[PDB]
RNA sequence: GAUAGCUGGUUGUCCGAGAAAGAAUUUUAGUUCAACCUUAAAAAUACCCCAAAAACCCUAAAUUCCAAUGUAUUUUUAAG
RNA sequence: GGGGUGACCUCGGAGUACAAAAAACCCUCCGAGUGAUUUUAAUCUAGACAAACCAGUCAAAAUAACCAUAACAUCACUUA
């Protein structure tokens, strides 16, 4: 992750995060069950449930990816018809 | 680390050696005999009993009733033999018996079984059912003397009230008719209690029709304390038990705090005790008879509810406690995305400040 | 032993109860002291001379 | 449990066998 | 494997003689301990480390005064290789709120209420 | 209910048979929405309450079908108790 | 306002039959592993003896609700046999009126695979389905 | 050298819940690989032989009774060769249910 | 100013608290997590824990969960 | 138990690890890199085990068809 460029000496990302994730305005990070589509004659019905079903991250993984990722993808976004804008906030949250 | 048994081992009894001349049994009906027989036991370890309610285990029941008849056992076996030898010397019947075709007079089998067992079945089925938990708290009487009421549907459609029967309140509008064998030397008190339905005090229970001092049979002949009124049970809440109540008597009882006036329309008026009743007139009240059956809403209700009450219907609901759900986490590990609906308000998106 | 373990059932328990309070109570008032005007005008003070 | 007092409620195989001069 | 040591109650019962031993009262029980804790918590186990300072004893050579309760005795058994325990003696009874500076505690176990009287 | 004159003598009739059961004994008919937090939408709703139970009493095609799974216990209760009213005896 | 009015909306049913009657009753799932599966509200039992038949309908607590036996005096001074096929018919005529009266509809009825097959316990269940009370307990609503 | 693949990790096959846990429903009781502790009363048997809660109570542990499926062939024999006076017992896993079914709360006095 | 998982050096005072290893790795000379630990903030239950309980052929020291009781520590949050 | 040579590199069972869990050795023995058959065994979602992470395990209720009373595919130590 180069922290400081070359042309405008600001801090690049890496694009591997920006395709396999997503980014919630509340801090979590969505991604997709590692084997979703290897050998699904093999696995169970729980099992390719489980496989397509999305999950979250935890707090390491969550502070690597805000790492690697720079300023602009932590924005809020408004976008037309987007599924997880009901999702893009936190509710009850007794911590 | 050992420890000592704290009584006798289930299987310490049969010897391990020479198991070959110890009798078995081969069959899986005779074990499953035996493991019922052997579970029923008051074991000393933790049963399932014990943590699934088994009533206190024994129960000093206080037994207030009649005692029963008397009867000559020589002579009863003896007669019972000889019908017996009777029945058995008939071909016929074994002819019957064995083609497979053969009636049995249901009538007469429902009235001998009324007049020799009855009242321990009825007042087995009164304990399941929860009657004297509800009338007196520790007691449970014999109905020795039975007990028929009947509501009245039109000219010949007559319903019987049994032990336990759903009788709606389109049936139970009108007042019933009670039949009971008695002699014109004694005197009866009727009392029909609603064990639910009381909106105020749930320790406390309705009074539909009560009438004391019944000459012999003739129920229509005895004062009347308290009018008959039909059933009113809730719309939400349905199944409450109506409870005929019989009591048998030696002296002509009196009693004017127990009296309703004639229209009796007031809930707080009709607010009665079992318990208290049974305190007061303890002397000389001993029961006797009684029938029991469900009762639910149905359109009825609502004209009981408005004409004769002057109340509004009250409608309850069956409504269920809500799922359980762990305390919310800051990040979430492994949960699906949907682990945020478990703690959404409402389903519309909040826009605070915009 | 004085009692036995029947009779010691529940007999100091009030007790814990306050003091695990009074220790919630002490570490629920943690948090930063005022900030008086006397803190910040009496540096000034170090540039008092004689007139 | 083996320090229990119950230990070896459900033993078995001592009542049956299942394995001339 | 080196582990924590159930003590049987059988070395817990008291025979005819060490009542008289010890100078104790073989009909009514003493009501309060007071314990000294004599050895380290050094080359000892964790959890005699945590009882010896649940109980209260880490400044080493000063007493302390406990109940005589099974549920104090069980740690008392438990760290009693380390400890000195003495019954309190009350010559002079309850202290009252008009002697709580003026008491003293003597060595062989008492604890005096008047002490120093001008 | 009674007072609606911008429905049908029959339809109201209708009404007042089918949805007697949230009727007050004034009768004043109560349409009740709670689903959404808006007050439009619960009054949107239940003004399509409304228009569903006006049609439905005013289509005379209405077959009147009823479930199953929760009416069997209902109709064996029923038999089961009939089979005990056919005691035809007079009284009264 | 009105005396009769009240309502006090947090209304108990002390009545155990309550939800037993309204199918929202607790069902006792589990074992799978012993049989029979305890999973049901009433339970019939068919006892047959070398001499005398019994038909109990046992509650999950372990408690008779209505039982009909070949040793009451009713039936048998009425039938002879008591062991036979036309007295296993009788029992259950005779425990399916009992049913009716006290009000029961719906129980559970588990055989062996080799009593099942048998001739009288087959006209038992006839007997019993014709007389009204019909097995196949409802299933629990929010099971 | 002769012996190959003897490392392995552990499964935990063990117990989750001990005695007077409150747990909730599904939550799994035990674990185990060959049956040590049979399922009671509002507890499940999962297909791996695991066992779980089906209601919100309190966990409970008895020495009942077994009697065996009239299906299975092997215990059937058992049983049958079983003496006279032996009755085969178990430890099963029972949850009682705390919580009530439900309320009945008042809607509305119509 | 090539690169070094490798060696060597790394400059004032005092005080507080302070850790010896489970999992991956062309990996065992190192790295990245976990468990401990440090810095600030939230809360409330924390360790000792009698009964009672945890398998079937025989099997010890003791284990795991839990009252009360003695102490105040424990669990999350943000940086590490 | 220095390298080289020999052997191994993944997964499961039993003992080592006697009783909740886990626990290594170039410690001792079994094995697996699939076959046979038919009941071809789904969606969605409570709540839990295990675990650094990736992964693996379950599973109440609700859905359409089969009895209107099952669907966990079975067997081969079934565990791989
Ligand atoms: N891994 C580890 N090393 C330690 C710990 N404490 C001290 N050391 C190491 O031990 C050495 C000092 O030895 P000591 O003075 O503790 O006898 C130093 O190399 C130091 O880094 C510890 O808690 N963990
Ligand atoms: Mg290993
Ligand atoms: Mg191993
Ligand atoms: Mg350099
Ligand atoms: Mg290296
Ligand atoms: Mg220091
Ligand atoms: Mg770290
Ligand atoms: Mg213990
Ligand atoms: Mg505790
Ligand atoms: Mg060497
Ligand atoms: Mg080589
Ligand atoms: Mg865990
Ligand atoms: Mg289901």
């Amino acid at each position: 992750v180069t922290y400081f460029s070359s042309r405008k000496g600001k801090r690049k990302t890496v694009k591997a995060v920006i395709y396999r994730f997503l980014r919630l305005h509340s801090g979590l990070w969505l991604r997709r069950k590692a084997g979703y589509k290897k050998k699904l004659w093999k696995k169970t019905a729980a099992r390719k449930r489980r496989l397509r079903e999305f999950v979250f991250c935890n707090k390491t993984q969550s502070k690597l990816l805000d790492k690697m990722t720079t300023s602009f993808w932590k924005r809020r976004n408004w976008y037309a018809d987007d599924p997880y804008q009901k999702y893009q906030d936190r509710t009850n949250l007794k911590v | 680390r050992r420890a000592a048994p704290l009584g006798p081992m289930p299987n310490e009894d049969i010897d391990v050696s020479d198991l070959e001349r110890l009798k078995k049994y081969r069959s899986f009906d005779r074990y499953r005999r035996r493991a019922e027989q052997e579970a029923r036991k008051p074991h000393w370890w933790r049963t399932y009993r014990e943590h699934f309610g088994e009533e206190s285990g024994p129960k000093d029941r206080v037994d207030i009733g009649l005692p029963p008849p008397k009867v000559s056992r020589t002579q009863q076996l003896l007669e019972r033999k000889q019908a017996l030898r009777e029945l058995r010397a008939n071909v016929e019947e074994e002819r019957a018996a064995r083609l497979q075709t053969a009636r049995i007079p249901l009538e007469a089998v429902r009235a001998e079984w009324e007049r020799t067992c009855g009242p321990y079945h009825k007042q087995r089925l009164a304990e399941y059912c929860g009657l004297y938990r509800d009338l007196f708290h520790g007691a449970t009487f014999v109905p020795r003397v039975p007990l028929h009421v009947a509501y009245a549907v039109g000219e010949d459609d007559l319903m019987p009230v049994y032990h336990g029967n759903e009788v709606t309140p389109t049936e139970a509008a009108q007042a019933p008719e009670v039949t009971y064998e008695a002699d014109e030397g004694s005197l009866w008190t009727l009392l029909l209690t609603n064990l639910d339905g009381h909106l105020l005090e749930p320790d406390a229970e309705y009074v539909h029709w009560l009438v004391t001092n019944i000459p012999g049979n003739r129920v229509t002949e005895g004062q009347e304390t308290c009018p008959y009124l039909p059933p009113f049970p809730a719309r939400g809440s349905g199944f409450h038990r109506f409870a005929f109540l019989l009591f048998k008597q030696d002296k002509r009882i009196d009693f004017s705090g127990d009296t309703r006036p004639s229209p009796c329309y007031q809930l707080a008026q009709r607010t009665f005790h079992t318990f208290d009743f049974y305190k007061k007139h303890q002397d000389a009240m001993t029961p006797a008879g009684l029938a029991f059956f469900q009762c639910r809403w149905d359109d009825s209700v609502t004209r009981v509810f408005h004409q004769l009450l002057d109340m509004r219907e009250p409608v309850f609901e069956f409504v269920r406690p809500p799922p359980y759900h762990p305390k919310q986490k800051r990040f979430p590990h492994r949960q699906p995305l949907r682990y945020l609906d478990r703690y959404r308000d409402s389903h519309e998106p909040t826009y605070g400040i915009y | 032993p004085f009692l036995t373990a029947e009779q010691e059932r529940g007999h100091a328990a009030v007790r814990r109860a306050a003091a695990f309070q009074a220790l919630k109570a002490a570490q629920a008032a943690r948090f930063p002291a005022h900030r008086r005007l006397e803190e910040q005008l009496g540096h000034l003070l170090v540039t008092r001379k004689w007139s | 449990y083996r320090s229990k007092p119950t230990h070896g409620i459900g033993r078995y195989k001592h009542l049956v066998k299942a394995q001339v001069r | 494997k080196f582990t924590r040591s159930r003590i049987p109650d059988k070395v817990f019962q008291p025979s005819p003689e060490d009542h008289e031993k010890y100078g104790g009262d073989p009909q009514y029980p003493h009501k309060l301990h007071i314990v000294t804790r004599i050895k380290s918590t050094k080359r000892r186990p964790y959890w005699e480390k945590d009882i010896i300072k649940m109980l209260g004893l880490e400044k080493a050579h000063t007493p302390q005064v406990h109940k005589n309760i099974p549920s104090v005795n069980a740690k008392l058994k438990v760290v009693k290789h380390l400890i000195r325990i003495k019954p309190l003696k009350l010559p002079q009874g309850l202290p009252t709120e008009e002697d709580m500076a003026n008491t003293c505690l003597k060595s062989n176990g008492e604890l005096v209420v008047r002490w120093l009287l001008n | 209910l009674a007072s609606a004159d911008w429905i049908a003598e029959p339809v109201r009739l209708k009404l007042a048979v089918k949805h007697k059961n949230r009727i007050n004994r004034s009768g004043e008919l109560i349409l009740t929405s709670e689903c959404s937090r808006y007050q439009f939408r619960n009054l949107a709703d239940c003004l399509q309450k409304l228009r569903d139970m006006i049609a439905e009493a005013s289509q005379p095609a209405k077959e009147p079908s009823r479930e199953d799974a929760e009416l069997r216990r209902s109709r064996i209760e029923n038999m089961n108790r009939e089979r005990l009213r056919k005691k035809r005896i007079s009284s009264a | 306002p009105v005396e009769n009015e009240a309502v006090a909306p947090e209304f108990t049913n002390r009545n155990p039959r309550n939800l037993e009657l309204l199918a929202v009753a607790r069902k006792e799932r589990g074992w799978g592993t012993v049989w029979p599966s305890r999973e049901f509200w009433h339970r019939l039992r068919v006892i047959r003896t070398q001499h005398h038949i019994e038909a109990l309908v046992e509650h999950r607590n372990g408690q008779v609700v209505v039982s009909a036996s070949t040793r009451e005096w009713a039936i048998k001074k009425h039938l002879y046999s008591t062991r036979n096929v036309v007295a296993c018919e009788s029992v259950g005529r005779v425990l399916a009126e009992r049913c009716l009266e006290a009000g029961i509809n719906f129980m559970v009825y588990h055989p062996t695979p080799w009593e099942a097959a048998s001739d009288s316990i087959k006209r038992l269940q006839h007997a019993m389905t014709e007389g009204g009370v019909v097995l196949r307990e409802p299933r629990r609503i929010y099971e | 050298s002769k012996n190959l693949g003897g490392k392995s990790p552990g499964k935990r096959f063990g117990i989750k819940k001990m005695e007077g846990h409150y747990v909730h429903a599904g939550n799994i009781l035990a674990t185990q690989r060959h049956f040590r502790w049979h399922p009671g009363a509002h507890v499940g048997l999962g297909k791996n032989k695991c066992l779980y809660a089906l209601e919100e109570g309190v966990v409970r542990y008895t020495k009942e009774v077994y009697v065996p499926n009239p299906s299975n062939s092997e215990a059937v024999d058992l049983v049958t060769r079983l003496p006279q006076g032996a009755v085969l017992y178990k430890t099963f896993v029972h949850v009682v249910p705390a919580k009530p079914e439900g309320t009945f709360k008042l809607v509305a006095m119509l």
